[PDB]
């Protein structure tokens, strides 16, 4: 294959002239790789040309697939290409990354067979921290916070980020409003808020798996987390980081419908019944499960809970066990301990 | 397409840095204090401060050391600005001009850079060879000092650490080092660099590289002969000198974080030391080891000396004496009679500077005056939070107090040869006059010989030919000076009683019913001069001065004024002013720097007029509502040229200022009249006596503003005012410990701990909760109260605290529905640590009844109620994202009507007629409508523009105003076009401005009296303004002409006046943001404008040397340097 190592980007708020990629119908959020596999002559001709002298496509993102019409869409710039002629077809892979986005400011159809369009691109504004117009100056020396530290043995790491927030929003008691405020507006607490609640649907390492910046972070959520085409244009047409990371916790806390995975059609359960009495999602309620074998309580690790395998009704998978109790005096009755990776999260609509 | 003003009522008060050397002279030690834009330069002398100038700069002032470069008598000034303007500026004084001159200045900006988190750090050589400055992370930015650098033109220097907390220049060595403490992952390091300038880089550092405590927050450079530095975190000092190295642990310093310091030794043997909580230490240095002649330390120990406020920037002036400045208390001045152990405290307050610190919510109420308003801000925070009512009037310093029986007038009399004293005033009682004498202080009354004992004088005065004159209703007696008794008595034809008589130099009036008679003073005789008749009775008369060309008498029949020739009986002219009621008080002024007479109605109102010298009389028909009772005007020699009093139940004091006058309220109750006396006891003071008492003292110049604060030892956060209940309702936040017992304990009494009537919300609405991450010991919790606060002892008559881990956010008092009582609804919310955005909040609704706070209603909601307003008898709720409308049934339960869901967070309401605002902190302005056909909100316009935006307020049904992040100000105007319907959905922006400070609080209302004028002011409405800093602005809007004019006359001075640090004033009020930078539009500087009227007039000339002025015309002349100044004069007066 070719591989392109130089790094290009188009001043913001200026206008450029680019052809759309007529194969490509999903929005490319921008630091997502997407393959593409091109066989018609022309694309194949025009990719090539391109790769030659600028490798940057654009993709454009329409509301309506029957309309075709989109006010918002990427430029995405070609990491690898590999043209080869297989079967009669001189196809071409190539993986590209997202750059910039862009607004569709005219597009037109090229007698080429491919559509151009000339468009600007908009800018990604990073905003200063809220607390810097208002920060007391001798309190200035004490905005580094030592290092932050993470462990087991720190659990929620609670107490710190306690001190955090009141360290950071110190001088919030100069303005009308309280420091909780502010902390609903800070990039690095609504970063660690994404992490929490996206290590209750997946036990990744996020320490290192994510990254540290806000912009590629919220690039990276708004990519990974599973929702319909529409909130993801949505998301898109948000020109702030701190926006994008508030309207993504919207959407996350928006969706409490624990559906299957594999089967992503049937209905599970519901956040809002989590049995937090007493790793494994504990749901106090349960339906559209199938519960089959023996109540074995062998080696069981709670006490009085017998439990025996569950499936959908469809998808017959194990998705965890309905522990039931062995007692007369014992609450809850029946409790489901699902896996967490067995159910992916979607709106309750 | 807005055209508004903004001008400042009330400079800032906020002190962010102060620094003290020989400025002013080679011998004088000053005091340079910094506040935003106002560079305050006093003297310090033995009893205190002196000020010397007050010099406004063109920026917020980030950096000020005063530096002597070697070859210098006295320091220079080394300033620098936040948006990156730096200058050295030089004191200069010839004989009476002082000028702040400018050796060098430029603009120290880079072109990209993100900005350092830690902010600019400014520090400088001491032996004065370069000027370090960090703006920019990684990045050390070097300013040689050299006689030819009168640009500035610095040098970057790339450092290896980007994150650099404190960073100092060393004493004691051959090139210049650097020492700083760096955070790295490893932990945090000091590191020491070494500069040259020759070679443009850094180099090996005299030290190594060490490492220092986790939190080691700044760095203290130690002069020689200890050299090394000190750095000082959270739980030791550490004293670093290469080979040498000591560490304290001190017991004392834990509890609070050390954030500024001081230096009060020249050989640097003991520092200063304050931490956040206002507590100050102090460093002492042991030097016992001079083994070889050198000093080297020993030991390290820290004292305690007292509790002082709470400090931002310490300074040691001479003789124990230390400016505590406070950013958010009050700056001090606090004597270090390190011996005095009164209770364990070696601190003593001695002055107080005022300080509206953090206003966070204000509000304009209409207090005693009923006509002109008053300012009630939540001012300070922490332990030193309090109330300060804002007014604006001429205020009266009162010296002498004395209690009278109901004294209805009073006048100097002299009884001694001619030495600008007055030994005994004559007061005037019901039936007799007691004259008192006093020397001193005293009170006795004394009989004169020549003044009729018990008569009830009406006129004695200082007559001429050296005789005193004791005008009475039964006679006229005139005494000698020097035989001082009965020399003449002018006895009436019929015998009758005199009603008014008038009063002169040497002509004497005595009008009795209808006639009157005039009469010219003699050497130890009374010659009555002419008689005359009038249609109807004179009620008063006065003829003011030698003979006077003209008698005014205002007739008891007919109410009406008429002006004759006061030595003969020829009448001139005649004028019926309204005819109400008889007048009480006609005189005839000089203060307008001209002749000028007004009358003054029984019910207070007075009718302007103009008179003539020579001869001539007119009308100028003016209307000055003094108040609702009878008013005896007088003058007072102690003024700028003459004043006028006029005492009443709102007393006034009347001064001309370029040709229009000014009634000044006065800061006192009611006077029923007032007197000068220049005498000895208290000189060029104005002794008054009201319905209870008479009392004395002086006046100061004008139009001051007066602040009273009301401490509070809390936090407050809002206010209202309920007129009815005549009180106030404040929001109010103190921090307590968590006690080992199982509670928690206040740290200090507070103003919430100290009520009358404390009451305890139980109203548990909700259960059970959850807190499984509980709190600990020694962790701080926040408790919020309701203080019903006084509006006339301003004590707090109940306290009520709400429940736990509840913050009350929101305050309105409103007459909710169809109710003829008046509520407080305040709204909460529930906030728990573990939770991060509130689920469960309240809108309680008491109602304040006989002195006990009622909790009339309740609703839980499930949300945090973060603005409230009332429309029209319903409450405008704002829960989390969604804008509800409440309804207050006839049950006294408030209903749910209609709701409007946005996908913002509903944080700004703001609301006229039906339309409503609403915003958030990123700047997302929208509007909505309500419909009452359909009772349900549409969203009429948006604007969203990411940026942080602080406050909002409504200017107009089209304009709508804010603040913005960088301290800039901006207006959006909606509607116009109207071309594809999509147009006006949208707000256009329309007003920029770089205010400079940061909006907390926006008010309708002004502090001006509402003296209607028929034709109005250009100036539209006045939105107040209040910042952290403690400045009140204020914003009025502008016809079309009149902004083009004063835009023509702003480019005009740019070119005449001239700044400090010569910064261009287009660029300090260029919109200012960390990514673009666009020209102000639609703002005129009320304070460049009205600094038109202090430049000379040979400097006014060419600011006006062609110009239009339009004025119902073209372009007559050029202005002619006067339309201006009367233009500028009505620009002045709505501050
Ligand atoms: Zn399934």
């Amino acid at each position: 294959m070719e591989e392109f190592h130089g790094r290009t980007l188009h001043d913001d708020d200026s206008c450029q002239v680019i052809p759309v990629l007529p194969q490509v119908m999903m929005i490319l959020i921008p630091g997502q790789t997407l393959p593409l596999q091109l066989f018609h002559p022309q694309e194949v001709s025009m990719v090539r040309n391109l790769i030659q002298k600028d490798r940057t496509f654009a993709v454009l993102a329409y509301s309506n697939v029957q309309e075709r019409e989109a006010q918002f869409g990427t430029t995405a710039e070609i990491y690898a290409y590999r043209e080869e002629q297989d079967f009669g077809i001189e196809i071409v892979k190539v993986k590209a990354i997202g750059r910039q986005r862009f607004k569709v400011l005219e597009l037109r159809t090229q007698s080429d067979g491919i559509q151009q369009a000339k468009v600007q691109i908009l800018p990604e504004c990073v905003l200063p921290s809220t607390m810097s117009a208002v920060q007391l100056e001798s309190l200035n020396k004490c905005q580094i916070f030592p290092s932050k530290p993470v462990s087991r043995e720190d659990q929620c790491s609670y107490k710190w980020w306690q001190k955090y927030q009141k360290r950071k929003f110190h001088c919030a008691n100069l303005t009308s409003w309280p420091r909780w405020l502010y902390s609903l507006y800070d990039a690095e607490t609504l970063m660690d808020r994404i992490k929490k609640q996206l290590r209750e649907w997946d036990e990744n390492l996020k320490d290192d798996s994510l990254p540290s910046n806000p912009i590629d972070f919220s690039y990276r959520v708004a990519a990974c987390l599973p929702i319909d085409d529409v909130l993801r244009i949505q998301l898109l047409k948000i020109g702030s980081a701190i926006q994008r990371l508030r309207c993504e916790l919207d959407i996350m806390n928006k969706c409490t419908s624990l559906c299957c995975k594999q089967c992503q059609e049937t209905e599970i359960t519901t956040k809002n019944e989590i049995f937090s009495l007493s790793e494994t999602l504990t749901v106090y309620k349960a339906c559209n499960l199938n519960l089959i074998g023996r109540p074995s309580t062998e080696h069981s690790w709670f006490p009085g809970y017998a439990w025996t395998v569950a499936q959908c009704k469809i998808c017959a998978s194990h998705i965890g066990w309905k522990f039931t109790a062995t007692k007369k005096d014992m609450s809850p009755q029946k409790f489901w301990g699902l896996t967490r990776s067995a159910l992916l999260p979607t709106i309750p609509d | 397409m807005s055209y508004n003003y903004v001008v400042t009522a009330q400079k800032p008060t906020a002190v962010n840095g102060c620094v003290t050397g020989h400025f002013t002279s080679a011998e004088d030690l000053n005091l340079l204090i910094a506040k935003n834009t106002r560079l305050e330069i006093y003297v310090v002398t033995a009893e205190g401060l002196r000020p010397v100038k007050e010099v406004g700069m063109y920026g917020k002032i980030a950096v000020m050391e005063l530096f002597r470069p070697k070859g210098e008598s006295k320091d220079l000034l080394f300033i620098l600005t936040a948006k990156y303007n730096a200058c050295i500026l030089e004191y200069k004084q010839s004989g009476e001009s002082i000028d702040i001159i400018t050796r060098a200045h430029g603009n120290v900006q880079d072109r990209i850079g993100r900005p350092s988190e830690t902010g600019i750090i400014g520090i400088i050589d001491p032996e004065c060879r370069m000027i370090g400055l960090r703006l920019y992370d990684g990045l050390f930015k070097v300013i040689p000092l050299d006689r030819d650098n009168k640009e500035l033109k610095a040098f970057n220097i790339r450092l290896e650490e980007l994150h650099v907390i404190d960073v100092k220049f060393l004493y004691g060595c051959q090139a210049p080092t650097i020492c700083f403490v760096y955070q790295d992952p490893q932990g945090r390091h000091v590191k020491t660099y070494e500069v040259s300038l020759r070679e443009k880089e850094f180099n090996k550092g005299p030290w190594k590289q060490e490492n220092v405590e986790a939190e080691a927050s700044m760095v203290i450079a130690v002069p020689e002969p200890f050299g090394g530095a000190i750095i000082i975190g959270q739980e030791s000092i550490t004293y670093h000198n290469g080979d040498k190295y000591l560490a304290i642990a001190p017991p004392i310093i834990k509890q609070s974080t050390i954030v500024c310091h001081n230096r009060v030794d020249p050989n640097g043997s003991r520092y200063l030391l304050g931490d956040m909580e206002g507590r100050l230490f102090m460093l002492l240095l042991e030097k016992e080891e001079q083994m070889d002649g050198t000093v080297t330390l020993k030991d390290l120990r820290v004292e305690l000396l007292g509790e002082t406020s709470i400090a931002e920037c310490l300074t040691y002036l001479d003789n124990g004496v230390v400016f505590v400045g406070s950013r958010l208390g009050d700056s001090q001045l606090v004597k270090l009679n390190v011996d005095s152990n009164e209770q364990g405290s070696y601190v003593v307050a001695m002055e107080t500077f005022t300080n509206l610190g953090p206003i966070v919510d204000m509000c304009v109420v209409d207090l005693e005056r009923q006509g002109q308003g008053q300012l009630v801000t939540c001012s300070g925070a922490f332990k030193e939070g309090s109330l300060r009512i804002i007014r604006n009037g001429i205020g009266i310093h009162e010296h002498a107090s004395i209690d009278l029986p109901g004294i209805k007038g009073l006048w100097p009399l002299r009884s001694d040869p001619n030495r600008e004293t007055d030994d005994t005033l004559v007061l005037s009682f019901v039936g007799q006059t007691r004259v008192l004498m006093l020397n001193g202080e005293e009170v006795e009354e004394t009989e004169l010989m020549g003044f009729v004992d018990d008569q009830q004088t009406f006129f004695c005065g200082n007559v001429a030919h050296q005789q005193l004159i004791q005008i009475t209703s039964a006679s006229v007696r005139l005494v000698s000076q020097e035989p001082k008794a009965l020399v003449s008595e002018w006895k009436e034809p019929q015998a009758k009683n005199i009603s008014v008589a008038s009063c002169n130099s040497s002509q004497v009036v005595v009008a009795v019913g209808r006639a009157l008679y005039y009469l010219q003073i003699h050497p130890q005789e009374l010659r009555q001069i002419s008689h005359t008749e009038m249609e109807h009775e004179v009620a008063c008369l006065d003829i003011t001065p030698g003979l006077s060309p003209l008698c005014a008498i205002g007739l008891w029949t007919d109410i009406s004024a008429r002006i004759l020739k006061l030595p003969s009986f020829e009448l001139l002219h005649k004028e019926m002013l309204g005819g109400e009621i008889i007048p009480r008080s006609i005189l005839m002024t000089t203060f307008e720097s001209s002749h000028y007479l007004l009358c003054a109605l029984g019910d207070g109102a007075l009718f302007y007029f103009g008179l003539n010298i020579e001869t001539g009389l007119l009308s100028d028909r003016k209307k000055v509502t003094l108040g609702t009772q009878p008013t005896v005007l007088r003058t007072f020699r102690s003024l700028s040229t003459t004043n006028v009093f006029a005492c009443s139940d709102r007393p006034t004091v009347i001064y001309s200022s370029n040709h229009k006058l000014v009634f000044s309220n006065v800061n006192l109750k009611e006077v029923n009249y007032m007197c000068p006396l220049n005498s000895d006891g208290y000189p060029d003071s104005l002794a008054l006596a009201n319905n209870s008492t008479l009392t004395i003292g002086t006046i100061d110049e004008i139009q001051k503003l007066h602040i009273r604060t009301v401490p509070l030892y809390e936090s407050p956060r809002k206010i209202c005012y309920q007129e009815v209940s005549q009180c106030f309702g404040v929001l109010s936040s103190r921090i307590e410990v968590q006690d080992t017992s199982g509670g928690t304990t206040a740290l200090r009494p507070s103003a919430s701990t100290q009520a009358l009537s404390s009451s305890v919300s139980s109203s548990k609405l909700f259960s059970s909760s959850t807190a499984p991450h509980e709190t600990s010991f020694g962790e701080e919790v926040e408790v919020h109260n309701l203080l019903i606060i006084d509006q006339h002892t301003f004590e707090v008559l109940h306290a009520h605290q709400f429940l736990q881990n509840e913050y009350a956010l929101s305050l309105v008092s409103c007459k909710l529905g169809k109710d003829p009582n008046t509520y407080f609804i305040v709204g909460t919310a529930m906030v728990y640590p573990e939770e991060a955005e509130p689920k469960q909040g309240r809108i309680v609704v008491f109602q304040y009844s006989d002195g006990k706070l009622q909790t009339v209603a309740e609703k839980e909601v499930k949300g945090a109620v973060y603005s409230m307003v009332e429309f029209n008898g319903k409450l405008l709720a704002s829960i989390n994202s969604t804008v509800r409308l409440y309804e207050w049934t006839t049950e006294k339960e408030l209903r749910t009507e209609c709701n409007h869901y946005n996908n913002i967070m509903a944080l700004y309401l703001k609301t006229k007629g039906d339309f409503i605002l609403v915003g958030d902190l990123m700047r997302s302005v929208l509007l909505l409508a309500y419909k009452p056909m359909e009772g349900n909100f549409e969203e009429i316009a948006r604007d969203f523009n990411p940026n942080w935006m602080s406050a909002v307020e409504i200017l107009d049904d089209d304009n709508f105003l804010g603040a913005e992040n960088a301290f800039n100000l901006f207006v959006c105007q909606k509607d116009s076009a109207a071309t594809t319907d999509e147009e006006r959905q949208h707000l256009q922006e329309v007003g920029l401005f770089h205010l400079g400070e940061f909006v907390n609080v926006f008010c309708h209302g002004s502090l001006v009296m509402q003296n209607l004028g028929e034709t109005s002011t250009p100036t539209q409405g006045s939105v107040l303004f209040g910042t952290v800093n403690g400045m009140i602005g204020l914003v009025t809007s502008l016809s079309e002409s009149w902004y083009n004019l004063l835009l023509d006359m702003q480019n005009r001075l740019n070119k005449v006046i001239k700044s400090v640090g010569k910064i261009e004033h287009s660029f300090w009020r260029s919109f200012h943001t960390e990514r673009k930078t666009e020209p102000a539009t639609g703002f005129i500087d009320g304070d460049l404008i009205e600094s038109f009227l202090d430049i000379s007039r040979p400097k006014m000339q060419e600011v006006v040397a062609n110009l239009q002025y339009d004025d119902g015309s073209g372009m007559k002349r050029e202005a002619t340097a006067d339309d201006l100044i009367k233009v500028v004069e009505e620009l002045t007066r709505i501050h």
